[PDB]
């Protein structure tokens, strides 16, 4: 009845949280825009037409 | 005012309990302050895009 | 035939004939009785005939028996508040014992009637669903409403196969 | 099945058979399947006119007020049913769609008259 | 008065006193046999905290649930010794007895 | 439906969602109707919430609940 | 064949031909199903008349073309109802095919609906405990002020022409993606002449 | 089977024999007739004055098949099958 | 000042209860239904008399007279006239409050018309919606055809008047127009053919008597009671008639003459009775047979 511990799950959970704080993208990366195509180079997603 | 059905049920409940008041039921909307939809929201409680550069 | 003396005791009908439904305070009921002696006869019949009926109506109350530990038989109830209720049963018959405990620690007929009514509110007649939970499965079972297509084919005008055909 | 976040909603669960729709009004977690687990059934809605030419709608108003008071949301078709019953105000789009229908038929009546005048 | 322990009050028989300040108690309940419709005893073990180490193997005790378990298996405490082994006091008369016989007649103190 | 790990369809890469056209008169009228409608519905929701809280308190510490609690306690003694 | 009793089917049961063939016993008394084993199938055959052809052992109804299952021929219908319990015998009881058993069940129910066939009608209790009609749900509700004056329940139900400055503001906000400005709608719903 | 059947059927006690043996009225209760008591047999001799003793629990032997059927626990695909009128 | 009695007055209920009678054999007639094997008990003479006493008590509950109500007034109340909804729907909506713990006569049942009007449902719509969501055993959403005039005459020809009243009681409400129409047509058929014995020992006899007394047509029932040696009932019928018609020719004649017992039937037979001649003859025949038994 005693659930077998899942150590790899806890290990990976902490490693992911750590890498998300040490490799976090900055505002200059997230919120940059290509004014010719009107897309964000960080994700390649276009902006809505009403904001162009 | 109350919606038509809600009003009729509030009045019917008065008369069942012996109340003979003729005052109209009324919704108080003073406490309901309607903000414009473009009112600045709380930035502290807003999320942030996660790391995954293309 | 069914084994043992008085096999009627081992029937659901007999077990449901108990009229003692303890209040929520009763947590334990100990029974001290003697196997021999004319003055403990009613307590022995109480253990033989009624204890099963009491346990059946009160499944979560602990009932523990003790034989020949004291000179006379008695019942003792332990309540949730910590109070203990001693009941001397020597010389009393098993029917007088059942009527006694029902009076001091049993729910009255009024309290039981109310509980049964609050249960009926869980199966609303107007709700539709499986037979296990509802009287009717679909509104099509109500006379006057459009019946189920599995029994009465719908007019061609009320079928999408011909609505799209005409529109297309 | 504990969902991430979510909330209760009063909405229409589709029943019946092909070409014979029938709705059950239910309070359920918004993440649950349309016709799956619900918290409580609050009424029903038969959209097909019966032999008396009526669309029957059952509303458990006592329990509808209870679940709204417990933080339950309302789907848009449910809000319009309550507006038609007089329990809520008429939804803004029931009023606007009615005006659109009036302007639409005012143009058709004008086109019909112009055609008869030419004839 | 609240408690996270399921069994709030239970009576049982002490079957072990080898743990320090802990009495091992056997508790029996009547469980209906669905096929035979006959009640049979179903026994379960409980560890009860006994601060004064006054429990003896064979005595009948009353256990009270603790607010929270004090150990992995210790969820109750000794609330009262109902029947001390070999030293029973008749609750009906308050006199000492040995089985179904009085050791002091109830007529002694009238 | 897709998961966030499934790739975007290639036939939808260049899709640009153009917003609808706006009728100024109807747009403004509809905007005022939603404000009035949602103000009235919020006033109703507040009353229903107060009813739910009143019934819970009444069943816990009401005059009929505390009275029935003392009666039961008296009958027990 | 053509039965001369199709118009007045109750006459056949009163004729001498019927009395000689059946006497005072039910028409299904001497019928027996042919089947293997001791336990018969739990459904009778679907029909004894298949494309105007009769099977070899036709059921009590199908073997006599003068017996007409009609809601008025109550003397025939009573033979398929238990006189002590009022229940309709299931088809294997008498051996009638499924086709005729359905026609019997419908004729029996139709005869009861017309009062031609006696059945037990219990004595029920009233629906309501109180018969008062004073509650507002079944009485008059004091009309609201708007309903008396003839106004909409809420003022925002009506169309109100917006100011010109607010329309200019929206024409700038959505410049290049505008429709034609709509005016007040008709006061009533038009109708096709 | 035949010999046993005739033995049982020939050794049955009628209601009149029961009334004469116990000197009491034999009253029949029918659910279709409600609480109406129906006297089916009365003793030809004198009628007793002391009621029949009402044992709180009868010590009669029960048939498990009858009890199991009354409790809905009897499951058989061969019971209660539709058959021709007998 | 001086109110005339109602149907549920203790004095009227006591009179109609005695006139109804209590026949255990008819009140507890064997029903044609699914049967079970009967049970048997051994009883002394005292236990049998007690069992018979309890049966009489259970019968007096089964003979409880339904209250006679006046016809309900039609419902015509508008809650709102939302003209903006005109022409947006082709079918009307019926909204029923199905909250469990509400008396059915207090439930709100409203209708949204295609014209935009929100009105309360009519009595016929109410009873139909209540049966849809709170189905009562024995009631149908669609009116059975048995209540048509052609089918009721078939029931009357078979002397099944009590079945008609049992069907009517299960289908319609006591204050409904259909309920009152069927009861009056059944009472009138009993009066025309002298079938008053069909309703004796039933819960419908009092309602029938109440109908004859109010409509001043007790001559038939009065003759039936004298022919059956029920003068105690025939005398109460004339007294109940005077109580509900105090300012009448017969009521005054009884006061002026201080009539009592059979004398009341003679005073009534001469003044207000329409078949006065047939009552005197029927009453004369009774007194003769009573004298022969005395001699
Ligand atoms: S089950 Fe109701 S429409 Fe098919
Ligand atoms: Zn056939």
């Amino acid at each position: 009845k005693k659930v077998r511990p899942r150590l790899i799950a806890e290990l990976a959970r902490r490693v992911r949280a750590l890498r998300e704080q040490l490799n976090r993208p900055r505002d200059s990366q997230l919120y940059a825009v290509d004014y010719e195509t009107l897309t964000r180079p960080f994700s390649g997603r276009r902006l809505p037409v009403r904001a162009w | 005012p109350y919606p038509p059905l809600l009003r009729a049920m509030i009045i019917a409940e008065r008369q069942k309990n012996g109340d003979t008041s003729t005052e109209e039921p009324m919704l108080n909307v003073q406490r309901i302050r309607m903000e414009p939809w473009d009112y600045p929201a709380k930035q502290e409680d807003k999320g942030r895009a996660k790391g995954t550069p293309v | 035939p069914m084994k043992g003396r008085f096999p009627i005791r081992r029937t659901l009908q007999y077990l449901s004939q108990g009229n003692v439904v303890f209040k929520d305070s009763v947590k334990v009921m100990t029974v001290n009785y003697n196997t021999h002696g004319e003055l403990g006869e009613g307590a022995r019949k109480f253990v033989f005939f009624n204890i099963p009926q009491i346990q059946y109506k009160n499944p979560w109350v602990q009932i523990m028996m003790f034989k020949n530990m004291t000179p006379s038989p008695f019942l003792r109830f332990y309540l949730d508040s910590g109070e203990q209720v001693l009941v001397d049963v020597e010389t009393k018959s098993n029917k007088e014992i059942m009527e006694h405990i029902r009076k001091i620690l049993g729910k009255n007929e009024e309290t039981l009637r109310e509980e049964e009514e609050e249960k009926k509110q869980l199966s609303h007649p107007a709700n539709f669903g499986p037979r296990k939970y509802c009287l009717r499965e679909c509104i099509c079972e109500v006379e006057g409403q459009v019946p189920c297509p599995s029994l009465v084919p719908l007019p061609k005008e009320m079928r999408g196969k011909y609505k799209a055909a005409l529109k297309a | 099945k504990a969902y991430r976040g979510g909330h209760l909603t009063i909405r229409l669960a589709l029943g019946g058979c092909t070409n014979r729709p029938f709705y059950r009004i239910v309070a359920a977690h918004n993440k649950c399947p349309r016709d799956g687990r619900f918290v409580e059934q609050l009424g029903s809605y038969d959209p097909l006119p019966n032999s008396h030419g009526e669309k029957l709608v059952a509303l458990n108003l006592d329990r509808i007020r209870h679940w709204i008071g417990c933080g339950a949301h309302l789907s848009k078709p449910m809000e319009k049913l309550l507006g038609l019953a007089g329990f809520f105000p008429l939804h803004p789009m029931m009023i606007t769609n009615a005006e659109r229908l009036r302007r639409k038929r005012a143009r058709e009546v004008l086109l019909a008259s112009q055609k008869t005048d030419a004839e | 008065v609240r408690s996270s322990v399921h069994a709030r009050w239970i009576v049982g028989k002490v079957i072990g006193t080898k743990m320090q300040k802990t009495a091992k108690v056997r508790v029996t309940r009547l469980v209906l046999d669905p096929y035979l419709l006959k009640y049979f005893n179903k026994r379960k073990t409980y560890f009860a905290h006994d601060a004064l180490q006054q429990c003896t193997v064979g005595d009948i005790v009353l256990l009270r649930a603790l607010p929270v378990p004090r150990a992995k298996h210790v969820k109750h405490e000794l609330a009262e010794i109902v029947f001390k082994v070999g030293k029973v006091i008749d609750p009906v008369t308050g006199k000492p007895c040995a089985g179904t016989t009085y050791l002091e007649s109830p007529l002694s103190s009238e | 439906r897709k998961t966030r790990h499934d790739p975007l369809a290639k036939s939808k890469i260049e899709r640009v969602n153009m917003p609808p056209a706006v009728d100024p008169a109807e747009f403004f009228v509809l905007m005022e109707r939603y404000q009035h409608y949602r103000q009235t519905v919020r006033a109703l929701r507040m009353e229903f919430v107060s009813e739910v809280q009143r019934k819970v308190h009444e069943a816990r510490a009401g005059v009929l609940a505390e009275r029935k609690a003392l009666k039961d306690a008296a009958e027990h003694r | 064949p053509i039965s001369p009793y199709k118009d007045e089917p109750w006459k056949y049961l009163e004729s001498e031909e019927y009395q000689e063939r059946y006497g005072s016993r039910p028409v299904w008394a001497d019928y027996r199903r042919n089947h293997k084993g001791g336990v018969p199938p739990q459904r009778t055959r679907k029909t004894c008349i298949r494309r105007n052809k009769v099977v070899g052992n036709p059921c009590p109804i199908c073997r006599d073309h003068k017996l007409h299952v009609d809601f008025r021929n109550v003397k025939l219908l009573e033979q398929f109802v238990c006189a002590h319990t009022g229940i309709i015998f299931y088809a294997p009881y008498t051996g009638v095919c499924v086709k005729q058993h359905k026609r019997l069940t419908q004729a029996i129910q139709k005869a009861r609906d017309h009062g031609l066939l006696i059945y037990h009608i219990p004595q029920v209790e009233p629906r309501d405990l109180d018969f008062s009609t004073s509650h507002g749900a079944v009485s008059a509700t004091p009309p609201a002020p708007t309903l008396v004056s003839g106004d909409p329940w809420y003022p925002w139900y009506n169309w109100k022409q917006p100011p010109e400055r607010e329309l200019s503001r929206l024409r700038r906000l959505y410049q290049g993606h505008l429709q034609e400005e709509s005016g007040p709608p008709p006061e009533s719903m038009p109708k096709m002449p | 089977l035949t010999q046993g059947l005739f033995r049982g059927l020939s050794r049955q006690e009628t209601h009149q024999q029961l009334a004469d043996k116990k000197g009491l009225h034999v009253v029949e209760i029918r659910e279709e007739c409600g609480p109406l008591p129906i006297v089916v047999a009365s003793p030809r001799g004198p009628l007793r004055k002391d009621p029949e003793p009402e044992d709180e629990v009868p010590d009669v032997k029960l048939d498990w098949e009858d009890v199991k059927t009354a409790q809905g626990m009897k499951r058989s695909v061969w019971s209660n099958l539709k058959r021709a009128a007998t | 000042e001086t109110k005339k009695p109602t149907f549920m007055d203790e004095e009227v209920q006591s009179i109609l209860t005695k006139m109804t009678g209590l026949n255990l054999q008819k009140t507890f007639k064997p029903a044609i239904q699914e049967l079970k094997p009967p049970t048997y008990k051994l009883m002394t003479q005292a236990q049998l008399e007690e069992a018979t006493r309890q049966a009489v008590e259970a019968a007096k509950v089964r003979l409880k007279m339904p209250p006679v109500l006046e016809e309900r007034v039609p419902i015509n109340d508008v809650l709102a006239e939302d003209k903006i909804l005109e022409g947006t729907e082709t079918t009307k909506y019926v909204f029923t409050d199905i909250s469990y713990s509400i008396p059915h006569r207090e439930r709100f049942i409203v209708v949204r018309e295609p014209s935009g009007t929100l009105r309360k449902a009519s009595w016929e719509e109410r009873d139909r919606m209540i049966q849809v969501y709170f189905p009562k055993e024995g009631r149908k959403i669609l009116t059975p055809i048995i209540f048509k005039e052609e089918n009721l005459r078939t029931m009357y020809s078979q002397d099944r008047h009590v079945d008609v009243l049992n069907l009517c009681f299960a289908q319609f409400e006591p204050d409904s127009t259909e309920y009152i129409k069927v009861h009056h047509k059944t009472y009138e058929d009993i009066d025309k053919r002298g079938k008053y014995d069909l309703l004796r020992s039933t819960r419908y006899f009092g309602g029938m008597v109440w109908y004859f007394v109010n409509n001043k047509k007790i001559d038939g029932l009065l003759i039936d009671q004298i022919q059956r040696d029920l003068i105690d009932d025939a005398t109460n019928l004339v007294q109940l008639y005077h109580v509900l018609h105090p300012d009448g020719q017969s009521a005054q004649g009884a006061k002026d003459q201080a009539a009592e017992g059979i004398n009341l039937i003679k005073v009534f037979a001469k003044t207000e009775a329409q078949k006065g001649a047939y009552i005197e003859l029927t009453l004369q025949t009774y007194q003769e047979a009573l004298s022969r038994h005395s001699a």
